[PDB]
RNA sequence: AGAAGGGGGACCGGAAUAUCGUGAACACCCUUGCGGUGGGAGCGGGAUCCGGUCGCAGAAACCAGUGAGGAGCGACUGUU
RNA sequence: CAGCUUGUUGGUGGGGUGACGGCCUACCAAGGCGACGACGGGUAGCCGGCCUGAGAGGGUGUCCGGCCACACUGGGACUGAGAUACGGCCCAGACUCCUACGGGAGGCAGCAGUGGGGAAUAUUGCACAAUGGGCGCAAGCCUGAUGCAGCGACGCCGCGUGGGGGAUGACGGCCUUCGGGUUGUAAACCUCUUUCACCAUCGACGAAGGUCCGGGUUCUCUCGGAUUGACGGUAGGUGGAGAAGAAGCACCGGCCAACUACGUGCCAGCAGCCGCGGUAAUACGUAGGGUGCGAGCGUUGUCCGGAAUUACUGGGCGUAAAGAGCUCGUAGGUGGUUUGUCGCGUUGUUCGUGAAAUCUCACGGCUUAACUGUGAGCGUGCGGGCGAUACGGGCAGACUAGAGUACUGCAGGGGAGACUGGAAUUCCUGGUGUAGCGGUGGAAUGCGCAGAUAUCAGGAGGAACACCGGUGGCGAAGGCGGGUCUCUGGGCAGUAACUGACGCUGAGGAGCGAAAGCGUGGGGAGCGAACAGGAUUAGAUACCCUGGUAGUCCACGCCGUAAACGGUGGGUACUAGGUGUGGGUUUCCUUCCUUGGGAUCCGUGCCGUAGCUAACGCAUUAAGUACCCCGCCUGGGGAGUACGGCC
RNA sequence: UCGAAGGUGGGAUCGGCGAUUGGGACGAAGUCGUAACAAGGUAGCCGUACCGGAAGGUGCGGCUGGAUC
């Protein structure tokens, strides 16, 4: 069990690929702080954390639209355990041209790519999520 | 894949092999020439293609190729080689140039004009 | 295999009065003995370093392995 | 290339240096370097830069600039602020030369040039006119640095080799359906311009500069009298008639733009591949026509790209090349939740630095461009200060989920040792008994008649354990069931009893590891390589038959190889179902006896959803979606072979 | 004292040639066989041992990348 970034977010790509409404999955306050900034972003609907047997899990739920259509496009860790990334202000990295969304860790706390180049600060690049 | 063994064991270019081994270092070498013959190509060309045994002046024999029709060599002769594949022959990997030292170029030629050995007129 | 091939070797002086190592007298305690500890005299031994001296030659005379390479036969010590 | 070092590592006291220092010396300790690759071998000047590539990257160090190293080879000292001291010195070696034989002199990797090698790379020219450097109070002197000139299409740029009417469809050539068209407005004919060439003339900027004089007294300044340019009478301008003086080169089958005919008939021949030429060649030589470039066009030599065919960007490993035979574990990499601290990684700002030219934006000057000057980017980085702890990390703590331990049950051909049982084959002994037995598709070799096959009874001996038995169970893998006993391993289920990230993988390394084979002793019923005879066949060194040795067996060692396969590495999380089997537990339907159904855990089969795949197929026991670790591949042979090394 | 050059000696490492000899690749239209691809006429492969002109054959153990009831 290494990763529980990516595990959350393989997690959420499966459940999505197969049209599940809920996920469960332990809770942490890097997951919670990726639940807040997903909601934000509009990929996701309402998250909630609820305590479990042991420790406490996180609950997210997804969105669709009209039709059976998926929100989520997919998802991509980029800062693997093996090889860190890493970005600065000046060369902050483009999801999709723009439409896409990468999560930064600055000294600010979680940011997007676009507010974290308005404010100018770089960090670690978790995951594309598109 | 596995970045932690790619910095272990980074990766390496495919081996070489060179092609101007006789020459070594020139695009033209001076040769003797010797032993001046013509033998036959593989099974579906059945030519007589004219070759002769030349040593150059770094000291390797090979067997090179000569083009055009016909030509004025012999024994041992002041001829200059440039590479070339035949495409036919076993292992002729050497081509000596026509219009040289020695050899002269090729008489009644009007396309090319410089291959082979050619003057414009005069 | 002492493979092969090299280097040193005499004498005098100093180090050097426990220099070092051998044994241990006078003189030091106790269950007093053919006893124990310390002690270091006198007497012997070996080695090393530095300086000097002599000769043609320092293993000094006598004494005292020649070495290497390739084959055959018998494994070897022995026996005739 | 797996072990390297002894002034070597350190210390002490001196000596030495401009200066710290085993730099040197006397003494003391046993230390220092090494898998993050020392020591050893091959190769090499480094960088700014240059080329290619969208980039990352790959190649390279030549002009120029910075540094380093060297001056015939090797070694050494001195002078001096400062020495690889090219044109300084001493010595050793080689070479060359003079000589009266005793002795002496010399070093173009300075400029120019000669010999030799190579495919190949230039004048024994001018001047200090300007800049820099050295010597004086200077005036001045030197400078093969430098400024130029000369040779080379060697590279970049630029301009010409003309232009305006031209269907005489010149003539002709070419193709030819004998009609025609292509060459083709280009031409002749009428005309315009003279870019660069030729001839004559003027004539430079480069010099707000240096000398001898006039204000200045010398310090500063302009003034003119004289002179000072190698380039150079050169650039450049002007004047003169005349299109008159001026183009060639490669290719034309696909890649890739360019077709007809002639000669030829696997011959001449061409070619980057694959393919054309052996009697109608758009592929050979030639003619015409076309394409592209141009004072250049093709070939060769090498690098980059296509090549995502060494993949960070940007690859794969079931069957195409690719998972070690399995397991353990050293280093290493990587890691659950939560709190606090630091702020090392991270990131922001600021300062210093990151030379110039060259790369780019924007301009300025050579008639333009090449070339050059200026402003800003580039210089991906580093050092310093000042902000943050969102993530990794250090430290200090905490939790139980991971992991391990505890207790109660469960199944098992898991393993080792010892004892023991039956069937069957063979053999031995005796009885009954006579002429066949065995073997094949058919036979024969073979066995018996000296009593065989067959039958009965008894005994001896080795091997293997029918039925259970299966699609099943166990084991890391290989493998594992006749029975009993002794010793021992692992797993699963349940409670959550206990510790508290103690976890995952694992380079090397270590252990285990089918059959065959090897060493030592024993054993040998049956089978059975080798071998022998018979039979088939042209042959039969085989398939078939008759025999038969090692071996198969035991004990202890060795060997470490298999299609050792799920042709699929280990661990974890997630991703519809349907239907068998095995070990548990659990309430309920609890008697609906049903040991059935329902719930959960650990497996083992099949079918099937999504997804993946070239397809076959995989599909909760993935080859699906992700992460961490290790192993492996870069076309096929040669070859898993040679040499070396380990066993 | 140190100290270039030189001499003496045993070694270390890298090449060249070598009588003779082993295996490999390619050639032509040769000789001797048919081992594999069909159940290829005795199924084919994998490790080992032995044998034979040669491909190959046999034994032991394993796989189906074959079939059978
Ligand atoms: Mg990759
Ligand atoms: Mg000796
Ligand atoms: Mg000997
Ligand atoms: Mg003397
Ligand atoms: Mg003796
Ligand atoms: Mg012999
Ligand atoms: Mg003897
Ligand atoms: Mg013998
Ligand atoms: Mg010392
Ligand atoms: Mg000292
Ligand atoms: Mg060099
Ligand atoms: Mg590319
Ligand atoms: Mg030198
Ligand atoms: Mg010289
Ligand atoms: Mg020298
Ligand atoms: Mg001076
Ligand atoms: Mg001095
Ligand atoms: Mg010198
Ligand atoms: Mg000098
Ligand atoms: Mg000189
Ligand atoms: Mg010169
Ligand atoms: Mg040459
Ligand atoms: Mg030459
Ligand atoms: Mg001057
Ligand atoms: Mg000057
Ligand atoms: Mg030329
Ligand atoms: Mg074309
Ligand atoms: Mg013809
Ligand atoms: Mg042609
Ligand atoms: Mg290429
Ligand atoms: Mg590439
Ligand atoms: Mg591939
Ligand atoms: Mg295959
Ligand atoms: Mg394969
Ligand atoms: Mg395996
Ligand atoms: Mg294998
Ligand atoms: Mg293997
Ligand atoms: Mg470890
Ligand atoms: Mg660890
Ligand atoms: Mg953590
Ligand atoms: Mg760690
Ligand atoms: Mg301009
Ligand atoms: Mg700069
Ligand atoms: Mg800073
Ligand atoms: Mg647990
Ligand atoms: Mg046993
Ligand atoms: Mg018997
Ligand atoms: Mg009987
Ligand atoms: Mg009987
Ligand atoms: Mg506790
Ligand atoms: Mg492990
Ligand atoms: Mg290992
Ligand atoms: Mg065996
Ligand atoms: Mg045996
Ligand atoms: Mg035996
Ligand atoms: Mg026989
Ligand atoms: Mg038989
Ligand atoms: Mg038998
Ligand atoms: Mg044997
Ligand atoms: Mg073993
Ligand atoms: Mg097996
Ligand atoms: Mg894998
Ligand atoms: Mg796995
Ligand atoms: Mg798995
Ligand atoms: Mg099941
Ligand atoms: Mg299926
Ligand atoms: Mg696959
Ligand atoms: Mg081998
Ligand atoms: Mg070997
Ligand atoms: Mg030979
Ligand atoms: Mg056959
Ligand atoms: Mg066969
Ligand atoms: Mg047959
Ligand atoms: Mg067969
Ligand atoms: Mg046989
Ligand atoms: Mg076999
Ligand atoms: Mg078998």
């Amino acid at each position: 069990m290494t990763d529980p970034i990516a595990d959350f977010l393989t997690r959420l790509r499966n459940a999505n690929s197969a049209y599940h409404d809920e996920v469960s999955l332990p809770h942490s306050k890097l997951k919670a702080n990726i639940a807040q900034i997903l909601k934000n972003e509009g990929y996701i609907s309402d998250f909630r954390t609820e305590d479990a047997r042991v420790g406490k899990s996180l609950v997210i739920q997804l969105k669709y639209g009209p039709s059976r259509e998926r929100s989520i496009a997919g998802l991509r860790r980029v800062s693997k355990p093996g090889l860190r990334v890493y970005a600065k202000s000046t060369n902050l990295p483009r999801v999709l041209g723009g439409l896409g969304v990468a999560i930064i860790s600055t000294s600010s706390g979680l940011l997007t790519d676009r507010q974290a180049a308005r404010q100018g600060v770089g960090g670690e690049v978790l995951a594309y999520v598109w | 894949p596995t970045i932690q063994q790619l910095v272990r064991k980074g990766r390496r270019d495919k081996i070489s092999k060179v092609k101007t081994a006789a020459l070594k270092g020139s695009p033209q070498r001076r040769g003797v020439c010797t032993r001046v013959y013509t033998t036959t190509p593989k099974k579906p060309n059945s030519a007589l293609r004219k070759v002769a045994r030349v040593k150059l002046t770094s000291q390797v024999e090979v067997t090179a190729y000569i083009p055009g029709e016909g030509h004025n060599l012999q024994e041992h002769s002041m001829v200059l080689v440039r590479g070339g594949r035949v495409k036919d022959l076993p292992g002729v990997r050497y081509k000596i140039i026509r219009g040289s030292l020695d050899t002269q170029g090729v008489k009644n030629r009007k396309q090319a004009r410089s291959r082979y050995g050619a003057k414009k007129e005069k």
